[PDB]
């Protein structure tokens, strides 16, 4: 599967991996917008309160928002 | 970051 | 509740019932540096005064650094 | 000359004779985000206008983000 | 940083 | 020799080392003041334009400014 991997923004990841888009606010949220992390992992990563992750299973499915 | 610049 | 707490820029965990806040005010260095801008959490909201600009909110990470959202 | 150049916050090398500058202005998102604050270097200083606040200086790293140095 | 706070 | 090592702010460094204080502006210089790095090295480190380094050879000679 092909995923975007920041800060490259496209890589070939092993079949079975998912692409992901993590977004969340840090203290600069009103100054620079949300933090954005694009990558791929063998399973959808776990995160915490305040972090949005979208995991998807098709090529290039996690472009920069 | 989402934005390509710094805003006040 | 999660709040930003200066001097760091990452979210921190505060006890249930606290409010996140921002506070812009003149400390000892105002004549040299301008107003200080603190991010914190507290059980009650701090007080609005002639020289103190304050934001208070009760949802996670709701107190990033303030900005003027207009020209 | 060394100047700060956004979006990064670290010093960069610019050709001899350039000036460091800051430029605070309204881009397309001013109604949502407020004024943009750019740091750069150029051969000439940008122009001061009713809506544009500008600093220009000619020494290394002289253009950090602007602040209001008073209450 | 030199200062223990953020200033505007 | 004893030197301050940020962010510890005091460590024992081998005899012959020097303590140092590096200070310099990043783009936050007016917002948070200068960047500050305290450490020790076998020789006074080399730096660049815009960076001030003070190297000294006595215990605790590089305190936070």
């Amino acid at each position: 599967i092909r995923c975007f991997i920041t800060p490259d923004i496209s890589k070939d990841c092993p079949n079975g991996h998912v692409c992901y888009t993590k977004t969340w606010c840090d203290a600069f949220c009103s100054i620079r917008g949300k933090r954005v992390d694009l990558g791929c992992a063998a399973t959808c990563p776990t995160v915490k309160t305040g972090v949005d992750i979208q995991c998807c299973s098709t090529d290039n499915c996690n472009p920069f928002p | 970051y989402m934005w390509d610049g710094w805003y006040m």
